[PDB]
C-alpha cells in the first residue's frame, strides 16, 4: 500500500509545481486511489521493501502528490488522475528530462491495465527556463512580410526519386504559383539517388529565382534530420550560407535533445525552424492508451519550434474537432482557460512566450479550405502535396488556384460572412476569375 | 550485526573458499564439454592488476583428458608456489575467455 | 485501389532489400490485400488522383512490395504482412532515416484500425554501412577483464536528491562489494540540487578508490543525455579526461541522431556506451499496436551501443519468455534462424558485426538469480537497485551477497546442474559461507 | 501628474513580479504618491508630453506599479515605497539587466531629494533562470572536507611589494598553521614588481607543499580580475591547470557581466569562486542614500559566487547587527520570513538554490572571535591579515592560535554554553595549552 | 632533365614527369626505368627521412647487432586482446619490433583503436619486464588522410615510438605527409 504517503486527500498544488493528468485503468476491482498513488510513486519513488538511503534525503519534500481523482465521462473504470511534482524534480529547460521523469518507467508497472498521459501544467518558471521557439509567430510573419491570410505550402511529390535539378525545378514550379513554402519529405534527408548538398544548392537557386520573379520573399523547408548532430549542424549552416530563411526537422525521430539543439542554433543564427510530427501516431493513434498529442505539442513548444503538423481533423473524419481546436489554442495563445471538452484540464499560462504556427496537411485539397480557415484561424499553414501537383494544368496552376481560393475565403471571412455554408458560392465566385480553380473544384467535387 | 571487511579477491571464485580437486575436475570437464581449450597462467600477486599473466606451455588444442590438465596444474604450481595460478578456457570462435578462475593462491 | 501496383502475388524479395513485418488490422470487411498494399504504398508513395511528376522517375523501381499475407495465430482479423523495400530508399547507415521511412506517416491512414511493426530484416549491406557498436561484447569483456560470470550492476537509490559527495560515496559503497558497475538514473543528468560536473568528479574519485582497494578494473555508468549535443559531447569528453571507461545515454529520449553521434564519438575516443530504454513502453506496452521492442533493439544495435535494458521477463510476470529470448538472440548472435514462437520472422545475419550486452533490471533480487542466469546466458548484466541498497547490512553487503550468489549459480551451471529446480539448495549452500546472503534470502522469500 | 497611471491604490503584486523597495525623499511639500509614481515610471516609462509610439505597444501591461507607501520609522519625510515590475521587463538571468532597469536613470530625476534602494523580491522564475553560484555551501564543504567549524583565512600583508617566491613562502607560512585559505589583495592582480604568472606558480607550489605537510586539503584565493575578460579566463584556466581549487574576483570593479562569466566558467570547469566587495562602501556608506548592501548581496548571489565579504559589524562599531544578520540570512537560507528590524521587506524564497558563504574580515583579531561565531554561525570565514601576521611569533603561530581559539569557541558553543559572557574564561582555558594564543590575547586585550 | 621540370621536393611530381605517359607510346615494345641520378639540390629540397639510421639507433639505444622483428601470424582474425598478447609474447623474447600485416588496418573483426590500445599496453609491459626500450609497428594506412593522421596522433599519445605505412598503396603524397608529420611529432 502506497496511498498513505502518495495519495493526498486535501492537498492544493503549489503554483511552481508541475501538474500532470493521467487517464488510468488499473486491474479489475482495485482501489483507484491506490493505483493512482502507485503511478505517482512510480514517477518519483519506488521500493519493494524497507530501505535505508531514503532516510538521508527528505523523501517527504522530493515526492509527487496525486491530489485529485475524477470520474472519466464515458468510463467508470478509467479515471482522470492529477499528480503534482515539485519543481526541483527536473532540469532547467530540458523537455527530455520532463519526458524521462514522467513516462520513463510508469508504463511498465503490472498493476495498471492502461495508462494515458492527458495534460501537463508547466509552471511559469520552467517555461521561462527553456529556450522556447527561436523566432515566434509574429517574428516569422515579420521575416516573411506575410499577413492577412494563412500561408500555403505543399509537400514535393513523389515521396522520393528526384535528382537535385529535378527536385529544384519542381520546387520552383510549386513556389512561383504564389505558394508560400514547400516542405521536403520527412523520410528524405540524404539518399544514394540524391545527396543532400545537391538538393540544397539547387533548391536555394530555385528559391532565389522564384523570389526574384514573383516579387515576394519565399523559401523552402530544408531538412537537417540526419544520422549525427554534427551532420545536422553542418547542413543547417550550409543552408544558412545559401541564404535560405527556414529549415525543417523531425523532432521525435531525431530526438528532443537534437530538436532543442537545432532550435538553439536557429536562434543563435537567426533561422526559422519547421517541424513534422513523424511517428506521433504511434504514440497517439490509440485513443485510450499512450500520450495525447497535446502533451507532445506542449513539449515541442517548450523545446522550440515555429511550425507543428496537426492535420486539421476534417477531410476524412469529422471527428471531435473540439479537442483539436483546444491543442491549437495551446499552440497559439499565451494563456488558455480550462476546457474539459477541448481536453484542457489546467489553467495554463505561457507568460509572453511566443507561440507556434499550426500545420494542416494530408488528405486535403481546394474543397476543404473554407472550413480549414474557419477552424484554424489565420495563424496556420496549409499544405496540398498531391492536390497542387495532381492538378492537370501543373503544380504552378494548382498552387495559384489554391492561393486565390484562400484569398477569396479570407476576404469573405473578413466580410463578416459565414463561410462554411455558402462555401460553394464562394468557390464559384472565385472560379469566375480562375479557370484552374474551376477545373480543380470540378476534379474533387 | 557485524561488518563485512574488504578482501583482496581473485576474480570470479575469489570469494569462495579454494576449490577442491574434484571441483577442478568438474570445471575442466565443463571446459572440455564446451569445446574450449585449457590455458595455465601464473603471475606474482603484486602484479595482479596487469593485463597479461605469465603463460605456461602453449594452450592444448584437441586435448580432451583431465589427468594431463591436472598434472600440468600441479607442475606449474610447483614451478611458482608463491605466484597466483589460474586456469582459463579459451574459445577460438569468439576470441574471448569462456571461463576463468584461480586454482592456486600464493603465500 | 492500390493492390494492382503495390501487392505482389508471386514476388520473391531480393537479398539486398529491406523486409518489414506489420501486424495489420484494417476496417471490418475490407480486402486484406488492399489494406496491406495501402500500408506498403503509404510507406513509399501516395497520391489522391492522377499525377504527373511520377512519370519523370521510375516509380516501378522505387516502390515497396508487400509479397506475403499470413494469418496471425490467434486473430483472423489481424494478419502479418511482409513488405519489401529497395535498398536505395534509405540513407547509408541512418537508423533515423529507416524509422522515418518505415513509420513516418503509415500510422495516420484511416483505413487501418491498428498497425504494429513486428520484425525487420536488415540487408547485410545496410548493416555494413552503419557504424555499429563502438566496442562490442568481446571487446568490452577484454577492456574489463571480466569473464566466466555475467556482470552485476545497480541503480543508485534514491532516484535523486544526492549531492556530489553523497552520490560518490554511495557509488563507492556499492562498487566495493564486488559489484561490476552502477548506473545513474535515467532522468538525472543535471539538477539544481546536483550539477553534473561535481557528480562526475566525485564518482570518478570513488571509482578510482574502489578500483585501488578491490584490485579489479571497475567503473560507473555516466549519463551524457542533456539539452544540447554540445553539452553531451562536453560531458563525454570530461568523463574521458577523468579516466572513466564507460558512459550511459537514453537513446529514445535523446534521439537516434544523438545516439549515433555519441556512439561514433565513443569509437573515436575508445569509450564504452551504456543505454537505457526510457519511454520504450510507450511504444511497446500495448501488445496489439505500436512497435515491438525487438525492432527498437535492432535499431539500437545498428545505431551503436554496448548495453540495452530488457528486464528479464520474470519476477512479476512469467509471461512469454520465448520472444524475450528471441530478441536476446537478435541482440547477441551474429545470425538467428527463423522462429515464429520467438517472434523472428526472417533469416537475419549480422555478418561479423559484434553484438550488444543485455541489461536485466527492475523488480528483481537474489531469489530470482538462477532463472535469470539460465535465461540470459553469460552475456548479460544484472542490476538490483533497491535490493542491494535495501539490504539491512548496507549496499556493500547486499552487493557482496548478490555477487557470491551469482558466483555459486554460475558454478553450479558449469557443474552441469539444472539450476532452476534445486535453486533453493544452491542458495542455502551459498549462504553456508555468506550470512548476508542468508539474511537477504530471508528478507524476500 | 503621473499618479493616475503609475500609482495603484489597491493593486496586489503577482507572484511572478519583481518587487522593489525604495526609501524616497522628494522635495519639501510634494505629494508622496506623486513622487513614488514618478520613481516607478522613471524605472520603466517617461515622456515629457503626448506621444504616439506608446499606442503601438500596450503600455498598460509593460509598466511598473508602486502599490504601497509606508511611513519610515524615524523620518516622516522619508517613506518606503514598494514598486512592482512585470517579469518581462528583464533578461532571463541577467543581474546586469536588473541593475540597469532598476537604477539606470531613476537617480537623475530632480523631483527627488534622495533615493535609496532597500529591498528586492526576486521571483522564483528569475532565480531559476540565473546560473547561480557554481558550487554552493554544502558542495564547497564537500570539496574541502571541512565541517564543524567556520573556516579561517587571512589577507597576505603587506598590501603589495612581494615577489613570487616571497609571496609564495608567506602564503605557505600562513597556510601551514592550520589556516583554511589566504586571499590575495583586491588591488593586486598583475604589477611591474610582480607578474601574475610567477605568483600563481609559486603559490600553487606552496599550497601543494603545505597540503602535503599538514595532511589537509588546502588552497589560496587567486585573483583573476584584470583588464580584459580574455586575460581573466586565461588566468583562471592557468590556475585550473595548476590544481588550485579556488579563485577570487572583484565583482563590482570587474563588473556584473565579468562576474557572471567567471561563475559560469567555474561551474563549467569545477572551480570555487571567491568574491570581495571592493567599492561597495561607495554605494552603501551613506545610510540615507544609495543602494543598501543587501541588494548588492542578492545580486551577487543571483550572479553566482561562493563567498562574499561583510565585516561582521563588530570590533569597531557595535552598530545595528540586526540588519547585518538579516543579510546573512538572505545569504545562507533558502527562504527568509519578513523582518522589518533585519531590513527584510519581502517574503523571499530561493527554492533549492544553494547559498553563499559569508566573509568577515577587517579590524578583527583573536579577542572578537566568540561573538563572531555567535553572530555568523558556522557558515562563514574569518580573515585576520594583520593579526596573524603581526603576531610576534610569526604568521604560522598566529594562524595556529586563531585556529585553536576557533576550535575551543565552537566546542564551547556545541557544549551548550553562552560564549559571549564567559569568553574570557574560554580564551584562558584555550591558552592553557597554546602559549601563542596567550601572548596574542595579551597583545590586544 | 633540366632541374626546373619538377617540384621542389615532390617525389610524386618526379614519378608523374618520368613515367606519366611514356609507357603508352606504340613505338616501344618494352620500356624499363633502371636508374635515376637525383641532383643534390632536389635532395636538399625534399623533407627526407624524419629520423635517420643513427637517430633511430639513438632513440632505441640498440647497437652492435641488426634488429629483429616478426610479422604477427596469422595474417588476420585476432581481437585486440589476442593481438596484444601475441605481440607481447613475441616481444618479451628479446625481439626488437613486430610489424602489423600490410593488409590489416581496420577490420569488422578488429577495430584499430582496440588493437592500438592493447598493443601499447603489451609493449609497455614487455618494456618494463625485459628492461629494454621496445616497440611495435603500428599501421596508419587507411581510407582517408584524416584517419591516417588521427591514428598516428593516437599512437603518439599512447607513447608508441614507431608507426608503419604502405607508401605505394597509400600513395607517395600520403607517405610524404606521414613522414612530415612524424618529423614534426618526433615519430619513427
Amino acid at each position: 500500500e502506497y496511498r498513505d504517503t502518495y495519495w493526498t486527500p486535501d492537498y492544493v498544488p503549489l503554483d511552481t509545481d508541475l501538474l500532470a493528468c493521467f487517464k488510468c485503468t488499473g486491474q479489475e476491482g482495485v482501489p483507484k486511489e491506490e493505483v493512482a498513488a502507485a503511478v505517482a510513486a512510480e514517477s518519483s519513488t519506488g521500493t519493494w521493501s524497507t530501505v535505508w538511503s531514503e532516510l538521508l534525503v527528505d523523501l517527504d519534500f522530493y515526492k509527487g502528490r496525486c491530489y485529485r481523482i475524477e470520474d472519466v465521462p464515458g468510463d467508470k473504470e478509467a479515471f482522470y488522475a492529477f499528480i503534482a511534482y515539485p519543481l526541483d524534480l527536473f532540469e532547467e529547460g530540458s523537455v527530455t528530462n520532463v519526458l524521462t521523469s514522467l513516462v520513463g518507467n510508469v508504463f511498465g508497472f503490472k498493476a495498471l491495465r492502461h495508462l494515458r498521459l492527458e495534460d501537463i501544467r508547466f509552471p511559469m518558471a520552467f517555461i521561462k527556463t527553456c529556450p522556447g521557439p527561436p523566432n515566434g509567430i509574429c517574428v516569422e510573419r515579420d521575416r516573411m512580410n506575410k499577413y492577412g491570410r494563412p500561408l500555403l505550402g505543399c509537400t514535393i511529390k513523389p515521396k522520393l526519386g528526384l535528382s537535385g535539378k529535378n527536385y529544384g525545378r519542381v520546387v520552383y514550379e510549386c513556389l512561383r504559383g504564389g505558394l508560400d513554402f514547400t516542405k521536403d519529405d520527412e523520410n528524405i534527408n540524404s539518399q544514394p539517388f540524391q545527396r543532400w548538398q545537391n538538393r540544397f544548392e539547387f533548391v536555394a537557386e530555385a528559391v532565389a529565382l522564384a523570389q526574384q520573379e514573383t516579387g515576394e520573399k519565399k523559401g523552402h523547408y530544408l531538412n537537417c534530420t540526419a544520422a549525427t548532430p554534427e551532420e545536422m549542424y553542418e547542413r543547417a549552416e550550409f543552408a544558412k550560407e545559401l541564404g535560405q530563411p527556414i529549415i525543417m526537422h523531425d523532432y521525435i525521430t531525431g530526438g528532443f535533445t537534437a530538436n532543442t539543439g537545432l532550435s538553439k542554433w536557429c536562434r543563435k543564427n537567426g533561422m526559422l525552424l519547421h517541424i513534422h510530427r513523424a511517428m506521433h501516431a504511434v504514440i497517439d493513434r490509440h485513443p485510450k492508451h499512450g500520450i495525447h498529442f497535446r502533451v507532445l505539442a506542449k513539449c515541442l513548444r517548450l523545446s522550440g519550434g515555429d511550425q507543428l503538423h496537426t492535420g486539421t481533423v476534417v477531410g476524412k473524419l469529422e471527428g471531435d474537432r473540439q479537442t483539436t481546436l483546444g491543442f491549437i489554442d495551446q499552440l497559439r495563445e499565451s494563456f488558455i482557460p480550462e476546457d474539459r471538452s477541448r481536453g484542457n484540464f489546467f489553467d495554463q499560462d505561457w507568460g509572453s512566450m511566443p507561440g507556434v504556427f499550426a500545420v494542416a496537411s494530408g488528405g486535403i485539397h481546394v474543397w476543404h479550405m473554407p472550413a480549414l480557415v474557419a477552424i484554424f484561424g489565420d495563424d496556420s499553414v496549409l499544405q496540398f502535396g498531391g492536390g497542387t501537383h495532381g492538378h492537370p494544368w501543373g503544380s504552378a496552376a494548382g498552387a495559384a488556384a489554391n492561393r486565390v481560393a484562400l484569398e477569396a475565403c479570407v476576404k469573405a471571412r473578413n466580410a463578416g460572412r459565414e463561410i462554411e455554408k455558402e462555401s460553394r458560392d464562394i468557390l464559384m465566385e472565385a472560379a469566375k476569375h480562375s479557370p484552374e480553380l474551376a477545373i480543380a473544384l470540378e476534379t474533387w467535387k | 550485526v557485524g561488518d563485512y571487511q574488504t578482501v583482496a579477491t581473485l576474480e570470479t571464485f575469489g570469494f569462495l573458499p579454494p576449490m577442491t580437486q574434484d571441483e577442478i575436475y568438474d570445471q575442466i570437464a565443463y571446459i572440455i564439454a564446451q569445446g574450449w581449450s585449457p590455458l595455465i597462467e601464473h603471475v606474482h600477486p603484486s602484479r595482479s592488476m596487469a593485463t597479461y599473466w605469465s603463460y605456461w606451455k602453449l594452450p592444448f588444442f584437441g586435448e580432451k583428458d583431465l589427468g594431463v590438465i591436472v598434472s600440468e596444474l600441479e607442475a606449474c604450481h610447483r614451478a611458482y608456489p608463491d605466484h597466483h595460478v589460474r586456469l582459463v578456457g579459451y574459445d577460438a570462435y569468439t576470441q574471448s575467455q569462456g571461463a576463468c578462475f584461480v586454482v592456486f593462491e600464493g603465500r
